[PDB]
């Protein structure tokens, strides 16, 4: 009766957007970007490569509850450098260490298969 | 349980000048819902539409125009403004 | 004819006496139901025994707010006959009446 | 209007006035026949 | 929700590790509760042959029953702390204790080293048969075993006798709570 | 030697009936019998 | 009558091998309702002719 | 209380009848704090 | 007889005055939820939609109670019923066309309980004024209660399949009451005994025993990760 | 600042399972990549049944539940097949599912198994696994399972059912060097099979300096996909969800500036 | 006792009591009196030997039974009453052993000290290592668990009947189970438990379950709600009868559609029902027709199962409905762990999110460990221990209690020849972040009971609902 | 009744190993035996057909 469809874990509903970014008013330099219909599988590696990041003061993200499918990643970085840039990087740092994972697996394989 | 109950066989005022947790209580509550009645706000509310928080913006103020009727066991009373009473919170 | 008798399943009147794992099978009925049970209006039934103070023995108590220093009882019924069984109570009379 | 017969598992007809006995067992178990319309069961 | 989150990381479990003792400790246990039977056949013996004089206010029985009960609670007392200062900074029963969360003291010393007496009505187990506490004790055995004394721990597994001494001991907690859960809203319903 | 207390006890304080469980007095001594064992 | 003079909820010592010593229901019941031991059989009962 | 060389002080009674009787409804009034405070301080709780 | 109707544990003074059933109440088995804070209840959307808060419609409200009114009953958060100035009930779910049910100031819409709405938790049995608590609800996709640990212990509350009442205040006065004098922090402390009814346990306890270790160090990645729960957080990361 | 550069590197690579390592990668990235092999790997499975006729004594939906567990042939169709909600059809058709067919009588004193093998589909590329057999309800002589169902393409993250692995291994520090994880007796724990220490050695000396790096994987595919596949598709899925954020974040920060 | 030990004059349940120091002789022949069967000992030696032994273990086309051994005076039923009497050693091995010489006496010999326990309490693995009140505990959650309760359950219609989907036979028995048919007609599932505070969701007697084990059948059950019905003509003036009502056929109908129902008044079986639909319809004459149909609750939500027509006792047209409803675990149902650690599911984590040991094993539940110490459920974590050597080793362990060949020494060594820690610890990640758990966690196939209590037939409500006419108060509608 | 088509703890198939497991248990392999010769290696895929009850041989007895 209660029970959610399972894919309301992973679809937007009508009008929900996938991320919205609040700016965090206690410290400057600090906004909130909230990701909806996602989990600790974009949380915890995005969090990871804005910590690797030296402009970055403070990069965490939270789950408001495990029942909720939002993720919300609080970003801080110095005053020259602002947090919609940082996650940018972030994001396309991961894409090209993915893409640069994907080919050397491929490569991999078929040296494994061809000996 | 029975058998364990037997165990036969086996001016002039004298009250506080402060508003008390119950008169806070009620006085919210009761502005609360006149203000949902269209009631006049005493304060001036911004982006405020919960009556309940417009209530208690004017306790803070101390603009709610209600007087608490305090009856003594001698069956004489007090009147006392929400303004004179000093707040607990 | 003088009236119908409810049987306990699985017993020495029961249709499921003696049968086959296969015949209680071919019967709709469970090879491991254990019985002992009647069925009543299509009800399983089952009769919880009952314990009570064994009949025909003299047993020996006292009573504090009782008058009686001591009690001696005896639940006496026949063999197997005169369900009623009629109760004696030998007892004795407390020392410290006035 | 088809029943089964609990004991011989024959499929009969039977109307509102005629006895629910089975029309060729006696048997006096009828089980009605699934019915027709579509049943979708997601498989979860 | 910052501890609970941090408790991923440090993560908390119980298990039979931390049951476990050092094989010194079980020595150590063993005699202790050795030497109690063997304190407890000499106060039978000092009774059986009247050498024992019956305390002021008290008559030879509870004198004795007094002597005996004080001796198997030192030795669960001694053994249980004997235990609980052996456990390691890492056993997790002590974490809990130590931090109050759950369990006590003695549920650590009746997991690992003594369970201890079993008391009905406050005394030891009766004689239910008479001169005896079960077909398996010889007449008039006040000693520890056929009274109720469980000197295994749930680690090791009672006896036969203890685990039926360990039921009547613990009837007496289902009765009792049973009791207070039934006549303890009686009295507020009163008062009021 | 055993005295009611708990539950049983506060049932008693509020059910003030003429007969308690274990009535019982706390008698203290003034002169040597409160030192002395044998005068007490 | 008979179980107010003496209460029948304890675990008699004469269970043993008898009546199971744990199960019993919690409540109002506790002691109260028993049963059978794996092996434990009733007499059924003979003439003593 | 009447008896020679006992205190008549400190000595009194759990039976609240019969302090009710002897010393009056005050010491009635002291007495059930006592006893009352007594049963609920027994196992360490503690009520205001 | 007449006299009959009278006497015993079912008659009239005690069976349908001194107690009696209680409409807006729900009932279910309440389980964890270490997100929710203490003055929070986690509630079935089942329950929030089948339960009602007649709200008064005013010119603050007037346009959010019109569209929960077009929303109805088949649309969660919606409403059951219109009240007019009248004081006539119309059933949203009968006649749902907009063009007559055009709100007005005075009017009470009973809106579905939503998210923040305040109602009355209890366990029973009642024994103190801990055991009925006000708190906040909180819309969960499952059909138990949600309660955070904190509170268990005035309620004596254990997740071993316990069952606790729900009761939803009908008016603004009874909420506020309740905003006032019941809800759960109000309630921390406790005049039985002049301490806190209730305190930290199980898991928090036990880790907060061993985080408050003297060898216990955090790195930076872990550091951060806990702040990001730490609602009272100041948003300045302390020295190392 | 920027990407680590990670390196594979291959030890064993089966029907069944493969094993790899992947170096100079975060743990973040390294777990990340764990959980889409579970949760984000598409495959297609039964999601849809209709039962004709259902003598079994097994319920129909407990029938239905058995199919769905069922895993099938999905390596190349299911990226070409399209998500039911995505495509542009009204209901299921060969562009967004596959239908499946079971038509099983028994009339012989002998029991028949209803296998895998009796499930019969429209599409070649999508088939069972098996075609031992995958056991289904047992049928007695007279009784019958006749039924259709549909096929569609989802991920572990819907069901457990569309999750392709069988058990992802995953391991790192096999030394404890990082000490991570604190024994209270290392000379009670066994040797990891990654292990570099000698017979005396308990763990490795503690690394201050060290993070996690060199993670072992064993990818172990129920059929459904080869597992060298699974770990590409996770890839691919893994930066296409990142590339999917990254595109919604710029329209977010356009919109904002 | 020659003649009852011979079955000549006397029968094995007459019960001959001495007592000497009384000069009294008492021989009891009536029904009722509780006995139990006991070895003889004679001359500090059993009666049992080999030979009865060999022909007992050649019980098959032999035709030698119990019956045998009474005969032969090797064993003999004592009751109550001559118990006091009985001399009666624990077990030959060491009771009655000359270097022992406690008693030189003995009269009699217990077969099995764990014969003592009931048919629920023989269920508990190790209850000689647990607390005694958890083992009531569990006495009565063993008859509250999901199962098989009887092989004919698709021919029966009970009113409330609750079938597991894939009932699993312990990996940790007690010899008792064999007798009690347990492994036959099992009670609930093998789960891989971990016991772990993963995230707070699992306190205060809370369980956390694995999401993707749910989805693949774990603890999934089918629940069969039996409607019973009949049409009685008593009293000439009513007659109620089986027909589905129709705008002409009744004055007055609902909006309510009754095209689930076929032409003899009863819905067909496949079909779904819920509170809205109706699974009878029936009509009585006034004194047109009034319609009286039996609807379903709005809880109930299934599909008709099977619907049978037939003549009660009375003669009269009886129907019976059976309703199914499959049950999937969820949040609030309430489990039991065999050891009497009763809890609902506080939350489900698919497998990506549970906690993994380096073989990629996630458990299925996750309990709190603030639940073992104050309750001492010791025998639960030995069952945990010997159910992940069982599970290795491939034997089914054999738990009963006072057996001095299984101790946790003899199944910590074991464990460690499957390169296990002999604890059963393992060295578990977070699911979340992959890290390593600083504790290991204790891990390991535990016997789980799903019990009857879901929350689905407990959650309720009430919103200005039906209200008593004459009493103007709340009522269920 | 029958045997799980997916182990439940970690998903792999076990529902094509029931009767390849009898057949290794009448050919007088050991439960363990059988099981390494099927290649359940973790535990938990042992537990589903070591613990697993195949009640729907004995519902078969039944008519239809
Ligand atoms: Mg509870
Ligand atoms: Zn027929
Ligand atoms: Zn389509
Ligand atoms: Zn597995």
């Amino acid at each position: 009766m209660n029970a959610p469809p399972a894919f309301e874990s992973f679809l937007l509903f009508e009008g929900e957007k996938k991320i919205t970014i609040n700016k965090d008013t206690k410290v400057p330099n600090a906004c909130l970007f909230t990701i909806n219909k996602e989990d600790h599988t974009l949380g915890n590696i995005i969090k990871s490569q804005l910590l690797k990041d030296p402009q970055v003061l403070f990069a965490g993200y939270k789950v408001p509850h495990p029942l909720e499918h939002k993720i919300i990643i609080r970003v801080q970085t110095t005053p020259d450098y602002s947090p919609q840039e940082a996650f940018t990087n972030a994001i396309t740092d991961l894409i090209s260490e993915l893409s640069l994972l994907e080919e050397r697996f491929r490569v991999a394989i078929k040296d494994k298969q061809e000996g | 349980e029975g058998l364990d109950d037997l165990e036969n066989a086996e001016q002039k005022r004298i009250t506080t000048p402060y508003m008390t947790k119950y008169e806070r209580a009620r006085v919210l509550g009761t502005r609360a819902l006149q203000i949902a009645m269209c009631a006049p706000v005493m304060v001036e509310l911004e982006g405020e539409t919960d009556p309940l928080l417009i209530a208690m913006k004017e306790l803070k103020a101390r603009k709610i125009p209600i007087i608490i009727r305090r009856y003594l066991p001698d069956g004489s009373y007090e009147d006392w403004g929400v303004d004179e009473l000093i707040i607990s919170d | 004819f003088i009236g119908k008798i409810p049987i306990m399943l699985r017993s020495t009147y029961c249709l499921l006496n003696g049968l086959t794992d296969r015949d209680l099978c071919e019967l709709n009925e469970c090879p491991l139901d254990p019985g002992g049970y009647f069925i009543i209006n299509g009800s399983e039934k089952v009769l919880i025994a009952q314990e009570k103070m064994a009949t025909n023995t003299v047993y020996v108590f006292a009573k504090k707010d009782s008058k009686y220093a001591y009690t001696g009882e005896c639940r006496s019924c026949l063999e197997n006959s005169s369900r009623p069984t009629s109760t004696i109570w030998v007892s004795m009379l407390a020392r410290g009446g006035q | 209007m088809i029943y089964i017969c609990g004991e011989c598992h024959t499929e009969n007809e039977i109307k509102s006035r005629d006895p629910i006995r089975c029309r060729e067992c006696g048997y006096r178990i009828m089980y009605k026949k699934r019915t027709k319309r579509l049943v979708v069961f997601d498989a979860r | 929700t910052v501890i609970n989150n941090w408790l991923l990381i440090e993560g908390h479990t119980i298990g039979i590790g931390d049951s476990i003792a050092d094989s010194k400790t079980y020595q150590d246990i063993q005699n202790t509760i050795k030497k109690a039977k063997q304190d407890v056949i000499e106060v039978i013996e000092k009774a059986h042959n009247n050498e024992l004089e019956p305390t002021p206010g008290n008559t030879l029985r509870q004198t004795f029953e007094n002597q005996v009960n004080r001796i198997l609670n030192d030795a669960r007392d001694k053994t249980g702390s004997s235990a609980q200062k052996s456990l390691s900074e890492y056993n997790n029963f002590k974490s809990m204790v130590v931090s109050g969360a759950k369990g006590s003291k003695i549920n650590i010393s009746q997991v690992i080293a003594v369970v201890g007496q079993q008391n009905v009505e406050g005394k030891r187990i009766p004689f239910g048969f008479k001169h005896r506490t079960l077909p398996h004790f010889i007449k008039d055995d006040y000693g520890p075993e056929s009274r109720g004394f469980v000197e295994n721990s749930y680690l090791a597994g009672l006896t036969p006798t203890e685990f039926f001494f360990h039921a009547m001991g613990g009837r007496e907690g289902l009765i009792d709570t049973a009791v207070k859960t039934a006549e303890t809203g009686y009295i507020q319903r009163r008062l009021i | 030697k055993n005295v009611t207390l708990g539950v049983p006890r506060l049932k008693e304080l509020i059910n003030i009936s003429k007969k308690p469980k274990t009535p019982s007095l706390t008698v203290f001594l003034l002169g040597q019998s409160a030192r002395d064992a044998e005068r007490a | 009558r008979d179980g107010k003079l003496a209460k029948p909820r304890q675990l008699h010592n004469t269970l043993w091998g008898m009546v199971c010593p744990a199960e019993t229901p919690e409540g109002h019941a506790v002691g109260l309702v028993k049963n059978l031991a794996l092996m434990a059989y009733i007499s059924v009962g003979s003439q003593p002719s | 209380l009447s008896e020679k060389d006992v205190d008549p002080v400190r000595t009194t009674s759990n039976d609240i009848v019969e302090i009710f009787t002897v010393l009056g409804i005050e010491a009635v009034r002291k007495a059930l704090e006592r006893e009352l405070y007594h049963v609920i301080s027994f196992d360490g709780s503690y009520v205001n | 007889s007449l006299k009959q109707r009278l006497k015993g544990k079912e008659g009239r003074v005690r069976g349908n005055l001194m107690g009696k059933r209680v409409d807006f109440s729900a009932r279910t088995v309440i389980t964890p939820d270490p997100n929710l804070s203490i003055d929070q209840v986690g509630v079935p959307r089942s329950i929030a939609a089948n339960m009602t808060f007649a709200e008064i419609v005013t010119p603050f409200n007037i346009d959010r109670l019109q569209e929960l009114v077009r929303r109805g009953n088949s649309q969660y958060p919606g409403a059951k019923y219109i009240i007019r100035d009248n004081g006539d009930r119309i059933d949203l779910r009968f006649h749902p066309k907009p063009s007559d049910l055009h709100l007005q100031t005075g009017y009470k819409v009973e809106r579905h309980m939503c998210d923040g709405d305040i109602v009355i938790f209890n366990r029973q049995p009642t024994l103190h004024k801990m055991s009925m608590m006000g708190h906040r609800v909180r819309i969960l996709p499952w059909s138990t209660f949600r309660l955070n640990l904190s509170v268990t212990t005035p309620y004596n509350a254990d997740f071993d399949g316990d069952e606790m009442n729900l009761h939803l205040p009908q008016s603004l006065e009874t909420r506020a009451e309740i905003q006032e004098l019941a809800m759960v922090p109000r309630m921390i402390v406790t005049p039985q005994s002049n301490r806190p009814v209730m305190g930290i346990v199980q898991d928090t306890l036990t880790a907060v025993r061993k985080f408050t270790k003297r060898d216990v160090f955090l790195e930076r990645g872990e550091v951060m990760n806990l702040l990001m729960f730490l609602s009272t957080w100041d948003g300045k990361v302390p020295q190392p | 600042p920027y990407a680590n550069q990670p390196t594979v590197r291959i030890t064993e690579l089966t029907d069944e399972n493969v094993k790899f390592i992947i170096e100079n990668t975060d743990l973040a990235v390294a777990n990340s990549i764990r959980r889409v092999f579970i949760a984000e790997v598409p495959i297609i499975a039964i999601d849809w049944v209709q039962i004709d006729a259902n003598s079994s004594v097994l319920h129909d939906e407990f029938i239905a539940h058995r199919l769905g567990l069922i895993p099938l042939t999905s390596d190349d169709i299911v990226d070409k097949l399209q998500y039911s909600r995505d495509c542009t059809c009204e209901e299921f058709c060969p562009e967004c599912s596959v239908e499946f067919t079971l038509d099983v009588r028994c009339n012989e004193d002998q029991t028949r198994h209803v296998t895998s093998r009796d499930l019969i589909s429209n599409s070649p590329r999508v088939i069972p696994v098996t075609s031992d057999d995958i056991l289904i309800v047992k049928l007695r002589k007279g009784q019958e399972l006749r039924l259709r169902a549909y096929a569609k393409k989802g991920f572990g993250k819907e069901h457990a059912k569309w999750n392709p692995t069988a058990g992802v291994a995953f391991e790192y520090d096999p030394d404890n060097a990082l000490r991570h994880t604190v024994y209270p007796k290392p000379e009670e724990w066994p040797k990891s099979e990654y292990s570099e220490l000698d017979e005396d050695e308990s763990q490795a000396p503690y690394d201050p300096n060290g993070k996690p790096e060199r993670f072992y994987y064993n990818v172990e595919s129920c059929g459904s996909l080869r597992p060298e596949t699974i770990v590409l598709s996770a890839l691919s899925g893994l930066k296409k969800k990142l590339s999917d954020l990254q595109t919604q974040l710029s329209h977010e920060i356009q919109s904002d500036v | 006792r020659k003649l009852r030990r011979q079955m000549d004059i006397i029968v094995s349940e007459v019960s001959m009591i001495r007592d000497i120091r009384e000069r009294e002789i008492r021989i009891y022949t009536d029904a009722g009196r509780i006995c139990r069967p006991l070895l003889i000992v004679e001359k500090q030696k059993l009666l049992l030997k080999k030979r009865h032994i060999d022909q007992l273990k050649e019980r098959e086309y032999n035709n030698y039974s119990w019956q045998d051994l009474v005969a032969s005076g090797v064993v003999e039923y004592i009751d109550t009453l001559e118990e006091e009497t009985v001399m009666l050693a624990m077990t030959p091995d060491d009771l009655q052993e000359k270097e022992v010489a406690y008693c030189s006496t003995y009269t009699h010999c217990e077969i099995h000290p764990s014969m003592i326990l009931g048919v629920c309490a023989s269920i508990i693995p190790f209850p000689d290592h647990n607390q005694s009140p958890r083992n009531t505990y569990q006495s009565a959650m063993g008859k509250q668990a999901m199962g098989v309760y009887i092989t004919n359950f698709h021919v029966r219609m009970d009113t409330l009947a609750h079938v597991l989907y894939y009932p699993q036979k312990p990996l940790v028995t007690t010899r008792s189970m064999e007798y009690l048919r347990f492994r036959e007609l099992p009670a609930g599932i093998n789960s891989i438990v971990a016991i772990a505070s993963y995230t707070g969701y699992n306190q205060e007697d809370s369980v956390i379950m694995n999401r993707s084990a749910v989805d693949r059948g774990f603890f999934r059950s089918v629940f069969y709600r039996s409607y019973k019905e009949q049409e009685s003509k008593k009293g000439f003036d009513q007659e109620e009868v089986f027909e589905k009502p129709t705008r002409e056929t009744c004055q007055g109908m609902r909006h309510a559609i009754y095209d689930k129902l076929d032409d003899d008044g009863l819905i067909a079986p496949g079909v779904r029902v819920s509170g809205d639909d109706v699974i009878i319809g029936k009509t009585v004459t006034l004194p047109t027709k009034r319609d009286c149909s039996t609807f379903l609750r709005t809880s109930e939500t299934g599909i008709v199962d099977q619907v049978m027509v037939t003549l009660n006792q009375e003669g009269y047209k009886f129907c019976k409905i059976r309703v199914r409803s499959v049950r999937i675990p969820q949040i609030g149902d309430k489990f039991a762990s065999r050891h009497g650690q009763k809890g609902t599911c506080g939350i489900q984590y698919r497998q990506e999110d549970m906690p993994f040991t380096c073989e990629g094993i996630t458990p299925d539940i996750i309990i709190n460990p603030h639940a073992i110490p104050s309750r001492m459920t010791i025998g639960h974590l030995i069952e945990c221990l010997q159910g992940k050597v069982s599970a290795n080793k491939g034997e089914i362990g054999d738990a009963t209690p006072f057996n001095d060949a299984v101790n946790v020494q003899k199944i910590s060594n074991l464990l460690s020849d499957y390169g296990y820690h002999l604890r059963g610890n393992e060295v578990l990640y977070n699911g979340f972040t992959g890290r390593k758990i600083t504790s290991q966690i204790f891990i390991g196939p535990t016997y789980y009971q799903r019990l009857k209590h879901m929350v689905d037939d407990k959650i309720h409500s009430r919103a200005r609902g039906p209200i008593q006419i004459l009493n103007r108060q709340p009522m269920e509608g | 009744m029958i045997i799980p088509v997916r182990c439940f703890t970690c998903g792999k198939i076990v529902g094509n190993k029931w009767e390849a497991y009898l057949g290794l248990l009448q050919a007088e392999y050991t439960e363990g035996d059988a099981l390494d010769a099927l290649g359940l290696k973790r535990y938990c895929c042992r537990r589903m057909l070591l613990a697993h009850v195949d009640l729907i041989e004995k519902l078969l007895n039944y008519a239809p």
